[PDB]
């Protein structure tokens, strides 16, 4: 369980999320996204506690990742919860993350232009 | 108009004129009008300083009938030297004997054109020097480009200097704390005896400091989350909305916390070849952001002006005790019609009466 | 320390009124003179007003 | 003299467009040497179709305008960008505003 | 398919305008008469007008 | 606990009506009087009125 | 141009500035031409495209 306000920055929050996901843990909060995401990418993350999930019966219909070295085509817009679902699904499939492009992004919810750079694990 | 061809004297080609390159001049501070003109008739001047202080009062027993007393005030006096500038130039017939004018085909140079050009160059040089001296005075120490020390305000008046660190590199650093520190310093260290509003100050910074301040996540998100014309203009509009320096028509400006930040790019070259950036701080790597802060004229009014410039008289005859002028220009004729020689003189010293109000700003943290 | 707290920062950032804009990105010096400075820092939250 | 090329790097989401625009303005204002006051924002910018498409899609540019509740923001995203002057064929030309610079395709 | 696309939906979702409110939460039946239907579906985007 | 729950807080924070601003950053002591204090805390949500 | 250095008043020193530089260049030009002609046989009994007779 990710406790509330455990990180001061989204940059560290994503690192914690990836590290947890690589340990076999699974998360899913599409149904109550509004109550988890703080206002901006510089506030304290997460706004509220996030609990693990037992199963991960999820599979995007559209192709994921967009390419070998990029999760989404540059400039793609997606629902914020869907980004975390898709990155988790990609990681489950042996991919590894280099960096998350969030430097200049302004708005966090309900839609965001987040993206990730992928590589091959060992 | 026609001239000889490139590879033959018997064929002609057409000349279309000239294009000139003129060096940049900045003169930003000189136009603010901060420094008043205070001509004098002597080579030195004096000032008087008066100080007194009060402290709390201690209770005494009623029957003892003892009391307390206050110490007297302290009076002191000081003095200042002044800086002298001079340069020379001359015109001789060999400069106009058969010398073609750059922009024409068969028109010869004349004395008038050379006269005008040389006088304009002299005036440009003096303006550049005046701007450099004003900036040096604002820094708190008046030193010639050669490096000589003429005035040290922090020692002339027994007081220290303050530096404010912003720590813009740290994502979590707060800027309002540093801004408040600056405001309190300016409000408390004046000791003018009257109510003071520290919100009235200039803050001039360099390129790196401005970029770091503008691109900090905390400022950017805060201004991005607001729906107001100021937020729209700064985030996605053009920040170049300030006044004009000597080169560009608008200076980068930024608003935050009620403070106005300005980016100044002024720089000049010494005749030794090195470059003297105006906004830099002595002995600090150029990679670090740096700025200077000083009060406005309205922060105290003309009744208590803080910045002044003094002008002395020329050493030549007929100006023994005259009031003094910004610039003198003289001309004399050489022997037996050999040519003309010019001279330009200046004698000035800019200073500050309350140097403790000058604060330096830095982007690093210590 | 009071102004840095997330619960205040984010609440006022979410709010969009002249007070909210002034307190987050404007100048908080709106109080009367204290005998030395023309104004005093003031902050409003809940029903209480804080003075430095 | 040596020609100058300005790289925007529109394929990198972390790229700083503002830095490139400021570099362009500084070049314009400093390399003139005309000896007069020069405004660096009075410049034409003609770009290719691919450049326009890449610029419009950049996360920074798109998000900054999508966060604004102003008539200009709505027109430039959910509206039509053909507001420019007449071409020899087209009745209007694509135009995009950002950082005070007007881009024409 | 066109209406559901993330980009089309997102562009109008954050816009405060009567058109945005109507197209996202309101009814898209604002066209003419085809002889069988009182009104016809329509949509605006990029200056183009799509009709069903 | 009620005034702090993430869902209630976010729902009221996403609004822009004067009521939303008052309940999140203003003082909730707008209720009637009891024997010890002039105003009691009050909160509005879902059409129901809570008083402490 | 360049900055000036301080000179003491009672010694009467001075300073001087360097002169300027000049240079020249040249340019060639481009020429274009085309030809056409009209002959009576081009008009003799040719129906106008948009009409009948």
């Amino acid at each position: 369980m990710i406790k509330a306000k455990t990180y001061p920055d989204f940059k560290e929050f994503v690192k914690g999320f990836i590290a947890n996901v690589k340990a076999g843990k699974r998360y899913d909060f599409r149904t109550y996204q509004e109550a988890i995401l703080p206002l901006t990418y510089s506030s304290y993350w997460p706004e509220a506690d996030i609990a693990e999930v037992e199963k991960f019966d999820y599979k995007p219909d559209y192709k994921v990742p967009f390419s070998d070295d990029l999760l989404y085509s540059i400039g793609a817009q997606m629902r914020t919860s869907d980004f975390f679902m898709d990155l988790q699904y990609a990681i489950i499939n042996g991919k590894d993350v280099d960096t998350v492009y969030c430097e200049w992004l302004a708005r966090v919810k309900p839609f965001s232009m987040l993206n990730a750079k992928l590589k091959d694990a060992i | 108009m026609l001239t000889n061809s490139e590879k033959s004297r018997f064929f002609l080609a057409d000349l279309t004129g000239e294009v000139q390159s003129i060096p940049n001049t900045y003169g930003y501070i000189s136009n603010l009008g901060l420094f008043r003109s205070a001509p004098i008739t002597q080579t030195t001047f004096l000032m008087d300083l008066t100080d007194w202080d009060v402290s709390l009062l201690d209770a005494v027993d009623r029957d003892s009938r003892k009391a307390e007393t206050s110490a007297p005030e302290r009076v002191r006096q000081i003095s200042f030297p002044m800086m002298y500038f001079k340069e020379v130039e001359s015109i001789t017939p060999d400069e106009i004997q058969g010398v073609r004018q750059p922009g024409t085909a068969n028109e010869l140079t004349t004395e008038a054109v050379v006269r005008a050009k040389k006088l304009m160059k002299i005036r440009t040089k003096f303006d550049i020097t005046r701007e450099f001296l004003f900036m040096q005075a604002l820094k708190g120490k008046v030193v010639d480009a050669r490096g000589t020390l003429y005035a040290d305000l922090y020692k002339q008046f027994d007081v220290e200097k303050k530096t404010v660190y912003f720590d813009l590199d740290n994502p979590n650093a707060d800027i309002d704390a540093s801004i408040e520190e600056l405001r309190m310093h300016m409000e408390d260290e004046a000791k003018t005896g009257t109510v003071i509003n520290g919100e009235e100050i200039h803050v001039v910074v360099d390129r790196v400091f401005f970029s770091k301040l503008v691109k900090h996540p905390k400022i950017r998100d805060a201004y991005l989350a607001q729906q107001t014309p100021l937020a729209w203009q700064q985030i996605t509009g053009s920040l170049r909305t300030g006044g004009t320096d000597g080169v560009q028509a608008h200076m980068n400006t930024f608003y935050y916390g009620g403070v106005k930040f300005v980016q100044y790019n002024g720089k000049f070259k010494d005749k030794r070849g090195k470059v003297h950036t105006l906004v830099s701080i002595d002995s600090v790597a150029a990679t670090v952001g740096v700025g200077h802060a000083f009060p406005n004229v309205s922060m105290l009014g003309e009744a208590n002006n803080i910045f002044e410039v003094a002008y002395g008289p020329c050493p030549k005859m007929g100006y023994a005790n005259t009031l003094g002028q910004e610039l003198y220009v003289f001309e004399y004729e050489k022997d037996r019609d050999e040519g003309i020689d010019f001279e330009a003189h200046s004698y000035m010293l800019p200073y500050c009466t309350r140097p403790q109000l000058l604060v330096d700003v830095r982007a690093d943290a210590k």
